[PDB]
């Protein structure tokens, strides 16, 4: 599979 | 050139995707407005009026509060606002004030190419990434019975030739998983895989 990044994003 | 709207539907439903599938949308998809349930969506770069230029895969999962975004060319943000001039900013901002009660999601998103530059399988590889996110939520972008099928390579190499080999393998397993899985690719697979050609960016 693919590598991935995880960002936290709030609003 | 690539997988039309119908083509996408009747194959996502065939993947087992249905109950938790939202459409195929342009550019302007909303969002995960309407509950806090597993769903999915395959969105393009573009507006309905362009024509279509690309197709991305857009997962929820509710019990992490992840938003999944799949490139099958693993660009990032500002590489799909410049190349695509598509942004989701909206998208995640409105998901987040609908679904979180904390107003926070979490994002991820692949930093690997699947697909080769000049091939028009983006909207079958999405296919093949919502059957991994509606069977493993909770890590659909790798270490999976579907993703594991494939070999990610670092985005920046995607225009080199050490990875054609690669991208090229990704692209006739990603047939062969689809043939597997979907009576629709069946049917229309000389067409199918004619208009989604390793090759069909320079073949236009
Ligand atoms: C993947 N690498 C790749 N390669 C070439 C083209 C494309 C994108 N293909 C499309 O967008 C299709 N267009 C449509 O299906 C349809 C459409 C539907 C929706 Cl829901 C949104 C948009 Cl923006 C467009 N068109 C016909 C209005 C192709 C069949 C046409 C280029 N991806």
């Amino acid at each position: 599979g693919v590598k991935s990044l995880k960002r936290r994003r709030c609003y | 050139s690539g997988s039309s709207e119908q083509e996408l539907a009747a194959i996502v439903r065939d993947l087992g995707c249905g109950p938790y599938f939202l459409g195929t949308h342009d550019k302007r998809f909303p969002g995960f407005l309407a509950g806090n349930k597993l769903a999915c969506a395959i969105v393009n770069t573009a507006g309905r009026e362009t024509g279509g230029v690309h197709w991305l895969a857009f997962g929820w999962n509710p019990r992490s509060r992840t938003c999944y975004m799949f490139d099958p060319f693993g660009f990032s943000d500002r590489r799909l606002k410049q190349i695509y001039s598509f942004e989701y900013e909206a998208m995640l901002r409105r998901s987040a004030l609908a679904l979180s009660p904390d107003r926070c999601l979490s994002l991820e998103q692949s930093t690997q190419t699947v697909q080769g530059p000049d091939s028009a399988a983006c909207g079958l590889f999405c296919c093949m990434f919502l059957h991994a996110f509606v069977h493993w939520p909770d890590r659909p972008m790798d270490g999976n019975p579907t993703m594991n099928l494939l070999t990610g390579v670092p985005n920046g190499m995607l225009q080199s030739p050490q990875v054609l080999p690669t991208l090229r393998r990704n692209q006739e397993k990603l047939y062969r998983f689809l043939a597997h899985h979907s009576p629709y690719f069946r049917s229309h697979r000389a067409a199918i895989e004619h208009a989604t050609a390793f090759d069909k960016m320079k073949q236009l």
